[PDB]
RNA sequence: GUUUCCGUAGUGUAGUGGUUAUCACGUUCGCCUAACACGCGAAAGGUCCCCGGUUCGAAACCGGGCGGAAACACCA
RNA sequence: UUUAUCCGGUAAAGCGAAUGAUUAGAGGUCUUGGGGCCGAAACGAUCUCAACCUAUUCUCAAACUUUAAAUGGGUAAGAAG
RNA sequence: ACAGAAACCUCCCGUGGAGCAGAAGGGCAAAAGCUCGCUUGAUCUUGAUUUUCAGUACGAAUACAGACCGUGAAAGCGGGG
RNA sequence: GUCUACGGCCAUACCACCCUGAACGCGCCCGAUCUCGUCUGAUCUCGGAAGCUAAGCAGGGUCGGGCCUGGUUAGUACUUGGAUGGGAGACCGCCUGGGAAUACCGGGUGCUGUAGGCUU
């Protein structure tokens, strides 16, 4: 049997990662979080005070409060098959704004733009994403070379 | 008599045959576990939004056929 | 010509060592008091040695440093007993230098019965203008490769000054 | 010969500071403790006064943090001072008074707040701590930032902050190193802060260095001698300063467009410039000694 | 004294170091990892002959020890104690382990059987990769014959099976063996004894000053 | 192989809690004796088994090993 | 499953990158030694072996790591916007 | 100077090769290390959450809020290590 | 062109040495009356303005070490799936997809934020 201490086997994932032992940067804890926005838990060694636990190391989850220097913030942790959506506090060292989030909101204000506008048109423009389609046969063009003969190179013994 | 130990055998079958389910989250969660000092505020911010309704209905009646003239004067 | 290159002294630093922790210390601690005029620090063991007679955080020194005008004052009145010379290996790489005497009364000081003879370690640290960028506190830095004091600077410095005889062999 | 401390593999390991303490400017931590805001604001920043008195002159500026960089929204030098009468001493405690007396009247003609919170008008060096206005905007408030200074009592980081206090900012201040603390009684003598204030500690060793012997004086200050300044005047200087400081405090800064932009700095090298000054050299070396 | 190579031949279990977590390991039975004129120069030796491992498989320490005086022996010989240098390049570095022999006295009346399974270190022994080279001898460009028979006695103290094969290139060295002088004269490679070091147009100009000079 | 116990002067053995090392014998030198004993005075002698760690400091406190010893290996 | 986007320290690799092992020579009175041989002795000469270290080289690590996969775990892809 | 591989003093190099009561593992440099001065946040009081998990306790922990304070120019930090 | 004050990302910024710095500043620097601190005005605190770029700092320089990025190593090592494939076995080949790391070669060597200067 192993043991069940919050802190085993984290020998590798809490350690700051190289040449970076040190002073946290400043920007860390200067950008702001409010209730509703994403957020991706990434616990870091040099600050122990308001740790996440190592099952959350990884995962994102929105927020739902906010004190002085952490964050209360709700992910999904499965369980044994059913998934409990549990909420933690985690200080903000630990935490960083998920860009996932931020694909849509840029494809969103262009939606919306590309809507807005060519609504004084009427023509109906691309809105949705669509899969890579299939390339679309086109022309080669060699120039004045027949192309270059490959053949299976003879095996010899490097060592 | 010894017997098995462990197992995580066919337990992933278990689990995945009423087919896990991501918690059904609803608008509206509740607010217990927010810092006192945001809801004992929050609840004086709600409580006395009524005091101060009279500039709310005459203000939105002011937009209301502000809005009914900017309709009216795209006719 | 040198603007700001004068090779002038930073400080002179005193010890005696007496691993007596007790009297024959707390004597010699009026002999750098009279010399220079300055209370002296009480030095301690950094750990213990049996052969030695020594504890761990049990005073066995005596120390002083000294600087500005009343460290030429006995830097001069220091050597003159060692009579203006010195060897080739007191000159240290860094510029420093250093000679002990042997008997403290030859420094003009009235000798007691009881005020025995301890002899002291006189070390010589030379400097420059603007040494002091090291020590501070605001914008540190380190001292140039130049602006350094060589061994060999510090040499003819002493043969210039106080005019020694610096003798080779050891 | 030892072992080469410095190795291939020192430099591989070795990971350097942070750039502003290389320079050994900046305490982050008691800079990580000074300037983020709590997120309970989330936007509401965090305004410092930060005081450099450098070698020669006494720098003091209001700063709230941002992640780009600290953003200035007011700053009041202390090389500005001979446009309200002061000529000289503009290192000494008694100038940073009005380089921060400056600060604070520059900053609150802006939010136009200059006609209320003047503070501590004649002067006492006291206990003064200025209350905000009902129905009107809140004081305005900032935290002294004194950097690096070993801020025992008379140290002038925070007194340039008697100096702002005076002017109108809310600063929680303490007086336990105003110059005036005893530190054997636990009390004030505020008449002490009186002299401080005002040059006295400038005047009366103009005055025992005057008696005792000369040459002395004009070599521990000239400029004092020079532009015509003595004792029984120092106290109508300032007093002067900390008036007219406080009736135009607006910064007109000077117009500047000449310049023809020569570049006496030195350029960088190009690459076939060093790809050629070896085969320049290998060339002087071969060719040189294929002689003898 | 041990069992057969037999039971420790296939590499099962993780690599088991000489480290502060195993202890009193008996001393690996091979000592001397290349004998002949070991003070022999590039210069002067260019046959790189090697014998090749074509199984992933373990070698005892004792096997590598009749190998290398094996091979010892038809060298000094038709070479002669000078002309040749031997290299073996498998350190037996891998403890391996024997369960305490199930010491019983007389028929028995207890062992415990497997309470404890975990055993003792009994010796050492090297992991051999597919394609890894176990020996290399280097001599004259004349004694082709000789590296090549006393390499193929030493296959017969090794279990599994392994390739003679004859280096492209010289000696010891990394350089394939066409280029050696071009290199040495013009000096993009100098002399260091067995080896040879490769100077690059990399460093200071003064560390070149001091060749072609 | 499992579980215990020790190692200290030439020898057998004391001893402490982490600041010191004993006793007895042996031995060396004198003294008595005509000469040995006996007796009386003085003497010199051990990394405290080999190790690494803890500690201000280990002979003594831990961990490993080496040597000498003791106690279990029952039901078929 | 795509499209974005974070998470990861296993296989492999490396040890002329740390830690830990480890072979060889060249280089070094580095230091120093313990033996020598030629020396009264002498960093004198020549060796030698020890330990260190200056460029190198052979081989390794489950309780080592600069690097660093594959499979894989989070979210996100709107009207509760 | 006595002083030797070790006492004491001085300069230079020193990314951590030390130290942080203990096992290891992480973390740590005008620090979390060492030295001083002032102290009792090791105090009083509701809840919320994390950790083992049935998602029960106990233990331990994380964020808050309310009091009384300690400290510091202060921002802050502190309800055992 | 550049600096000073406060910075962000934290070596393309470090380290070693070499050369050059107009004016503003930064500094070295000169003193201990007061404030404050020391065994020592050495550091810290304070009053200064006689000197100098000697150094820090800035700017460059090195077939420089380091780091940062590309190439190669290599479609190699490894691997998701697949077969009534091979082999006594160790292991190995192919199909379907993904795809590293050194040595070895190149290139680069701090970007900027706010507020103030100087080159008027
Ligand atoms: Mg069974
Ligand atoms: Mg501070
Ligand atoms: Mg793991
Ligand atoms: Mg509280
Ligand atoms: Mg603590
Ligand atoms: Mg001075
Ligand atoms: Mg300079
Ligand atoms: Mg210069
Ligand atoms: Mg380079």
């Amino acid at each position: 049997t192993n043991t069940k201490g919050k802190r085993r086997g984290t020998r590798y994932m809490f350690s700051r990662p190289f040449r970076k032992h040190g002073v946290v940067p400043l920007a860390t804890y200067m950008r702001i979080y409010k209730k509703g926005d994403i957020v991706d838990i990434k616990g870091m060694g040099t600050v122990q005070k308001g740790m996440p636990h190592k099952c959350y190391h990884g995962k994102t989850g929105r927020v739902y409060n906010v004190t002085q220097h952490a964050v209360g913030i709700v992910v999904n942790k499965q369980v044994k098959g059913k998934i409990l959506a549990k909420r933690i506090n985690v200080r903000i060292e630990h935490i960083k704004h998920s860009k996932s989030r931020d694909s849509f909101l840029k494809r969103v204000k262009e939606n919306d733009q590309k809507k807005k506008e060519a609504k004084e048109k009427g023509t109906w423009v691309q809105l949705k994403r669509q899969p890579a389609p299939p390339r679309e046969a086109h022309f080669v063009r060699t120039n004045g070379k027949e192309p270059e003969l490959l053949e299976p190179i003879p095996y010899e013994f490097m060592a | 008599a010894k017997s098995k130990n462990h197992t995580t055998h066919n337990q992933s079958r278990k689990w995945h045959r009423n087919g896990i389910k991501k918690p059904r989250s609803q608008r509206y969660e509740s607010l217990k576990g927010v810092d006192p000092k945001f809801l004992r505020n929050m609840r004086f911010a709600k409580k006395h939004n009524k005091k101060g309704l009279k500039k709310m209905q005459a203000n939105n009646a002011k937009a209301m056929s502000a809005r009914a003239e900017a309709i009216k004067a795209l006719v | 010509e040198n603007p700001m290159r004068e090779l002038r002294i930073r400080k002179l630093c005193l010890n005696i060592c007496v691993g007596e922790s007790g009297d024959r210390l707390t004597r010699a601690a009026k002999v750098l008091e009279q010399l220079t005029g300055q209370t002296p620090v009480f030095s301690k063991a950094r750990y213990t040695v049996r052969s030695f007679g020594i504890r761990r955080n049990e005073k066995i020194a005596v120390h002083c440093t000294v600087r500005g005008a009343k460290a030429e004052e006995i830097l001069e009145k220091g050597l003159k007993v060692r009579e203006y010379e010195l060897r080739k290996n007191n000159f240290s790489d860094t510029g420093n230098f250093g000679f002990g005497i042997q008997e403290h009364i030859d420094l003009g000081i009235k000798y007691d019965p009881s005020i025995g003879i301890y002899g002291l370690d006189f070390y010589v640290v030379l400097g420059r203008p603007g040494f002091s960028i090291a020590d501070k506190k605001r914008r540190t830095g380190c001292i140039g490769a130049k602006h350094r004091i060589s061994k060999e600077e510090a040499m003819r410095w002493f043969q210039q000054k106080h005019d020694g005889i610096i003798l080779p062999g050891n | 010969f030892v072992k080469v401390v410095k190795n291939k593999a020192y430099f591989k390991r070795y990971q350097v500071k942070f750039r502003r303490r290389r320079e050994g400017k900046t305490d982050y931590y008691a800079r990580k403790r000074l300037v983020i805001q709590d997120k309970n604001k989330y936007n509401t920043p965090k305004y410092r006064m930060i005081v450099r008195v450098t070698n020669r002159d006494i720098i003091c500026q209001i700063a709230y943090a941002r992640i780009e960089g600290d953003m200035i929204v007011c700053a009041a030098y202390a090389h500005e001072l001979p446009k309200y009468g002061v000529k000289v001493g503009l290192t000494n405690y008694a100038a940073a008074y009005c380089t921060g007396l400056l600060l604070a009247r520059r900053l609150l003609n802006r939010f136009g707040m200059d006609k209320i919170y003047e503070g501590q008008v004649e002067v006492t060096g006291d206990e003064y701590n200025v209350e905000s206005i009902d129905g009107q905007p809140g004081a305005f408030t900032c935290y002294l930032d004194a950097g690096l200074a070993r801020t025992t009592t008379g140290n002038k980081v925070f007194g340039a902050l008697k100096g702002a206090v005076d002017g109108g900012l809310s600063i929680p201040h303490s007086t336990k190193r105003f110059p005036g603390y005893d530190s054997e009684s636990k009390e004030f003598n505020a008449e002490v802060h009186r002299k401080h204030i005002l040059g006295q500690n400038v005047a009366d060793y103009m005055r025992y260095l005057i008696e005792e012997d000369e040459d002395a004086y004009k070599k521990q200050f000239s400029q004092y001698i020079k532009n015509n300044v003595t004792p029984d005047m120092m106290e109508e200087m300032y007093k002067k300063a900390h008036a007219a400081i406080r009736e135009n405090p607006v910064y007109e800064k000077k117009p500047k467009k000449e310049v023809k932009k020569k570049r006496w700095n030195r350029p960088k090298m190009s690459l076939a410039q060093k790809k050629d000054r070896v085969a320049q050299k290998k060339a002087s070396f071969l060719r040189a000694q294929e002689r003898a | 004294g041990r069992r057969p190579a037999r039971c420790y031949r296939y590499c099962k279990n993780k690599p088991y170091p000489k480290s502060r977590f195993c202890r009193g390991v008996p001393d690996a039975k091979i000592r001397i990892f290349d004998l002949g004129r070991k003070k022999a120069k590039v210069d002067e030796f260019p046959l790189g002959g090697h014998m090749v491992s074509d199984e992933y498989e373990q070698l005892s320490s004792e096997a590598l020890e009749a190998a290398r005086i094996c091979a010892n022996k038809y060298m000094v010989k038709s070479c002669g104690r000078d002309g040749f240098h031997m290299r073996v390049r498998l350190h037996p570095f891998h403890v391996i382990r024997i369960n305490k022999m199930l010491s019983c006295a007389g028929a028995d009346r207890l062992q415990t059987g497997m309470r404890g399974a975990f055993g003792k270190p009994q010796g050492t022994v090297a992991r051999v990769h597919i394609g890894q080279v176990i020996m290399s001898i280097r001599t004259k460009l004349q004694n082709e014959e000789h590296v090549i028979e006393a390499l193929r006695r030493a296959k017969f103290k090794f279990p599994g099976r392994q390739k003679i094969h004859i280096s492209k290139k010289w000696g010891f060295t990394k350089f394939n063996a066409d280029e050696f002088e071009n290199m040495v004269a013009k000096k993009c490679l100098i002399p260091d004894g067995c080896g040879v070091k490769y100077v690059p147009n990399h460093g200071p100009l003064d560390k070149w000053r001091v060749l072609h000079s």
